[PDB]
RNA sequence: CGCGAAGAACCUUACCUGGUCUUGACAUCCACGGAAGUUUUCAGAGAUGAGAAUGUGCCUUCGGGAACCGUGAGACAGGUGCUGCAUGGCUGUCGUCAGCUCGUGUUGUGAAAUGUUGGGUUAAGUCCCGCAACGAGCGCAACCCUUAUCCUUUGUUGCCAGCGGUCCGGCCGGGAACUCAAAGGAGACUGCCAGUGAUAAACUGGAGGAAGGUGGGGAUGACGUCAAGUCAUCAUGGCCCUUACGACCAGGGCUACACACGUGCUACAAUGGCGCAUACAAAGAGAAGCGACCUCGCGAGAGCAAGCGGACCUCAUAAAGUGCGUCGUAGUCCGGAUUGGAGUCUGCAACUCGACUCCAUGAAGUCGGAAUCGCUAGUAAUCGUGGAUCAGAAUGCCACGGUG
């Protein structure tokens, strides 16, 4: 089988992106096992604000990255080039992985 | 046939399974005392088995995973509270009367900015 | 900082990344078990004669747009000041202000 | 608090017995939230003052505890240009709640080798009405008695 | 300083970001300075241009540099020449293949950043800032946005004691957070020092 | 103390200075700024002035000084006291 | 006053003593000889002088230009040097307190007032009712992130209720139920029954619910004030320097100590030391990196080399606790300070100055004076684990859970 990781910043543009994929697997043939929620780290980081001394006021920001994969169980030839023919919009990391 | 619970404490998640049978308590492949310490967490896992008249009539299988030690107790009291609500349904009034449905929404309560536990300050000088 | 200090750190930099190919052949014949213990008294004596500068301890990472040396962030790569600047404007992605 | 008149909370039962009076007395045993040595010490001691007395487990607690509940004392005024103290009736919730907390007050001022024992001597003591606990009891009702011109 | 930056706190609620990327850990540390490179030399260059707002991009190793401006035809000119040459210098400091757009900014009296310039730039030839702010809030207002603050702060007509003065109008709720508030400030360096403005136009409350 | 498996310091400038000061003998003052050096055993007999932070101190190096480094014989701040 | 400093051995470094340079350490313009070049000796602490093996990617009306390089004249460079009482930007505070004001109208000669007061009520200038007030804006509330129960959808690296093998290890055929991982929704509104109310605003109890009245936390800090705080993050208006207040290098210095104050850690012990067995967590991090298994070492750790851009692999064992011993109120088998001897690791280099482990040493201290500090429920009190900065180096800082 041949699995997809799809890595993104945001869950309006990720959602698109793996349905764009399943809407080319089943429309080549069939047999994707759809999206999986994987878990999600997020990336905190924490910083002063004040340019000279005050050790009590601080900015807390996080990363959150959203992480999907999409499993594909009998390819066809044409099922392995309709989805290396497709690009995605930025923002969003694959990494294609035969098993 | 056997009927099914669920509840959360603190941190835990108990998994709770009753068959009609004699009394047995497996709780993660071990018989009750052989998990637990202290007798008040014996009295609290076994609570509402005493409260309605159900300790003989009934057999259970516990799976619990991930807590503190009164979680796990806590989170099995509220999986039999859920899951002999699935037995006879006029356990439900007695069983709020004596407060066992409520699932308890109380959590640790994390760690601020410049205060060094959740709300203890600093010393203070003038 | 000063305009002299990120000179100093690009001059360091590419000295401490051209040499790098003695200073993992040089602490190997020391730090072995096997070698010579006669060649294991010169390749320390090497070591204490290629350039002081060419070595990857000896350099603070200063900010990518300032000069502050002080209160990095290495995900990043600027300081404490001008990570706040951006992230409350927009440049740098999914970085919005955090509660939980 | 200034406006919020708010409710006594409640709490769980002891472990062995079956009375909500001793889960206070379980709980003011303790330092830093270990209630198991506390569920414990009390527990042993309940024996040996059980043993002690001849008198039933649970028994041989309230007619102990009666010795030290007091039943009038004294706050602090200053209406006008003078501080008064002010002999009060004492509330039946606070009652318990002082008897209770005098005793392990003094129970760790003994001289013993263990927590035990130093709590079935001060049982002893306060059910034949000795010990520091109702000397205690006697400094806090003669300041009633001390003070009964005010009120 | 005592309010939050009223973009910075609406980075998900409402307003997008300014930089739609992705790289892992060790990637992000140099796309935050082949980002600002390209910021910084556009803000430089098309200083005359009427830009407000450059978005990067970076779909498979291939940045996209969308200007927003609101005078493309000084910045494209003749039949070929601006954007195209532009190209090969971003490529240069991208080191990628540079792709490079104009979206035009229609209505420029609304747009935050093009009122805040107008006003620093008003205020280095010296007029009147009691009457450029007048102006300004009078421009943004018959044009149909629902509110705006103007604030202009320090040296102010040459004095010797720096103030600041603002002038309100409509409305301009900073805490309700789902408001469409767009905020940018700017600095003139007049021959007595620098006289920082911020702006703050409401244009509706958006749902989601 | 240094890991033992990689020997002793000393700097060459200091080394071969010393292994051609001996066989010329001179009792002239040899200066250095080198103050991290241990201290080797045909050092012994040798008048040595090692920086300070000011100037150099001079050191008369016997056989009881061998295992230790050049600095601790120069002290850094100067004290007298209150 | 554990504050910039999220981490000073050299570096950092701004300070010191020495050695040195002056269109410069850092740029564009040239005057302009001359392709850059891994290497390599002497002298020097090093700065950097003296010395050894080289050229063609362009390509030229070849009196000259392109990424790279030497020398002298310059125009500017350079300053962590003063001015936060000339400024921008950013923050602390009164204060998360419920307040600060404008537009017409009227009254007052006028500064100003009315609105915003008054009777009720709310956490709140919140809401209703009356009033020379009528209306509106910034605030106080709601929209947002997280926590609390249910319903869909998608089932590996996650899971195992019923099936069959099973090395009794969900491991292995399998299963989509369940915990759980995440997308979209349902949910709480004083909406409902009663009572006090000025018939309203509300408020008090109780019924249903997982959650009751803001369900619990966070995010957001009005107008403004002390000429609050930094020109030393950065930018800056004027001023001062230019064989120096600029710039390179080695060694010192911030870490000294007769003393005083502020913040924290460890204890003064039986609710406790020590030795053996035994269970239950959460949230993070990792390619110059995290580095399991196996062997050598009493121990820090060196040896070999799989696994992993990670719900797969590592760091990783939780400790408090529970059971069985020992201990017997002693400066103690309490407490670990200080000092000597031997070692390990990162690192050009641990002398002034690194952490850590073993063998010795075993101080001061028996609950602490006047005066003072924090906390209203998963809270204070104790227990461990992770991260940021970082080659090595926090008892502080920032995070999450365990008992309660
Ligand atoms: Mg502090
Ligand atoms: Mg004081
Ligand atoms: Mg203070
Ligand atoms: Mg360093
Ligand atoms: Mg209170
Ligand atoms: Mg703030
Ligand atoms: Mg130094
Ligand atoms: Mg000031
Ligand atoms: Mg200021
Ligand atoms: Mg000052
Ligand atoms: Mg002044
Ligand atoms: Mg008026
Ligand atoms: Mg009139
Ligand atoms: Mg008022
Ligand atoms: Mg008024
Ligand atoms: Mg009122
Ligand atoms: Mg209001
Ligand atoms: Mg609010
Ligand atoms: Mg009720
Ligand atoms: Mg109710
Ligand atoms: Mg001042
Ligand atoms: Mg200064
Ligand atoms: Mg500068
Ligand atoms: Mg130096
Ligand atoms: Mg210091
Ligand atoms: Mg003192
Ligand atoms: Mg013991
Ligand atoms: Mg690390
Ligand atoms: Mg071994
Ligand atoms: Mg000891
Ligand atoms: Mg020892
Ligand atoms: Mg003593
Ligand atoms: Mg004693
Ligand atoms: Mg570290
Ligand atoms: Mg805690």
């Amino acid at each position: 089988r041949i699995r997809i990781r799809l890595k993104a910043f945001d869950h309006r543009l990720i959602d698109q992106a793996t349905a764009e994929i399943v809407e080319t697997a089943k429309r080549t043939g069939a047999q994707v096992r759809g999206p999986i929620p994987l878990p999600t780290r997020k990336e905190r980081f924490t910083v002063l604000i004040s340019p000279h001394v005050n050790k009590d006021a601080r900015d807390q920001y996080e990363i959150r990255t959203h992480l999907r994969l999409v499993d594909i169980v009998e390819p066809t030839e044409k099922t392995v080039d309709a989805l290396m023919r497709l690009d995605l919009a930025a923002g969003v990391d694959v990494q294609i992985s035969l098993g | 046939n056997q009927y099914y619970g669920t509840g959360r404490r603190k941190s835990s998640a108990a998994r709770v399974f009753i068959k009609p049978g004699n009394g047995k308590i497996v709780i993660n492949q071990r018989s009750l005392e052989q998990y637990f310490g202290r007798e008040t967490a014996r009295m609290v896992v076994r609570q509402p088995l005493e409260l309605v008249d159900m300790v003989e009539k009934l057999d259970l299988y516990i799976t619990v995973k991930g807590g503190g030690i009164s979680g796990q107790a806590g989170a099995i009291r509220h999986g039999i509270t859920r899951a002999l609500m699935e037995y006879d349904e006029s356990l439900r009034s007695e069983l709020r009367k004596a407060g066992f449905v409520t699932r308890d929404a109380r959590q640790v309560e994390r760690k601020k900015v410049g205060l060094r536990k959740a709300r203890r300050r600093p010393q203070f000088s003038k | 900082a000063k305009q002299s200090m990120k000179a100093r750190e690009v001059k360091r930099v590419a000295l401490a990344d051209k040499y790098f190919a003695k200073r993992a052949e040089l602490k190997a014949i020391i730090s072995d078990v096997n070698a010579s213990d006669e060649d294991r008294w010169n390749a320390v004596l090497k070591l204490q004669t290629l350039p002081r500068d060419s070595s990857p301890s000896r350099q603070r990472n200063r900010c990518r747009q300032t000069g502050r040396p002080h209160g990095f962030l290495r995900k990043f790569g600027l300081s404490r000041i001008k990570v706040r600047e951006a992230a409350m404007r927009g440049e740098i992605p999914g970085l919005k202000k955090a509660s939980w | 608090p200034r406006r919020r008149v708010i409710g006594q909370r409640k709490i769980l039962p002891d472990p062995k017995f079956g009375s909500e009076l001793l889960a206070k007395f379980v709980n003011i045993l303790m330092v830093d939230g270990k209630k198991s040595t506390a569920e414990s010490i009390v527990y042993s001691a309940l024996e040996t003052l059980a043993q002690r007395s001849g008198k039933s487990e649970l028994e041989a607690f309230e007619v102990a505890l009666e010795n030290v509940r007091p039943t009038v004392e004294v706050k602090s005024r200053r209406v006008g240009g003078s501080t008064y103290q002010v002999p009060v009736e004492v509330r039946p919730v606070r009652r318990n709640a002082l008897a209770m907390r005098w005793i392990v007050e003094a129970a760790r001022k003994r001289g013993d080798k263990s927590m035990a024992l130093r709590l079935a001597n001060e049982l002893s003591d306060a059910a034949e009405n000795k010990g520091t606990a109702v000397k205690k009891r006697e400094d806090v009702h003669r300041m009633a008695e001390a003070n009964k011109a005010f009120a | 300083g005592q309010k939050v930056h009223p973009n910075g706190i609406r980075l998900g609620i409402v307003k997008p970001w300014n930089s739609t990327w992705f790289a892992n850990t060790k990637e992000f540390a140099d796309n935050l300075d082949s980002d600002f490179k390209v910021r910084q030399y556009l803000t430089k260059e098309l200083a005359k241009a009427s830009v407000s707002r450059i978005v990067i991009e970076r779909p498979a190793k291939s940045i996209r540099v969308t200007i927003h401006t609101a005078r493309p035809g000084i910045v494209i000119g003749k039949k070929g020449e601006d954007v195209e040459k532009l190209r090969k210098v971003v490529a240069d400091i991208a080191g990628v293949p540079a792709q490079i757009n104009i979206a035009e900014v229609r209505k420029p009296e609304l747009d935050a950043k093009l009122v805040a310039d107008s006003i620093t730039s008003q205020l280095e030839r010296r007029v009147m800032f009691r009457r450029a702010m007048k102006r300004a809030v009078q421009n943004a207002m018959r044009l149909g946005a629902k509110g705006i603050k103007v604030e202009v702060s320090g040296r102010l007509g040459g004095a010797e004691i720096a103030r600041t003065e603002w002038y309100r109008e409509g409305r301009v709720p900073l805490h309700t957070l789902r408001a469409d508030i767009d905020y940018n400030t700017s600095e003139a360096h007049t021959t007595y020092g620098v006289i920082g403005v911020k702006v703050w136009i409401f244009k509706g409350e958006i749902l989601g | 103390p240094r890991s033992l498996k990689k020997g002793p310091f000393i700097d060459l400038h200091l080394l071969k200075k010393v292994e051609k000061a001996v066989e010329s003998g001179d009792k002239k003052p040899l200066r250095t700024w080198s103050r991290r050096s241990t201290i080797f055993p045909n050092m012994i007999g040798l008048t040595i002035a090692v920086h300070n932070g000011r100037q150099h101190v001079p050191v008369f190096v016997t056989d009881e000084m061998v295992g230790h480094k050049l600095g601790e014989f120069a002290p850094t701040r100067t004290y007298r006291g209150h």
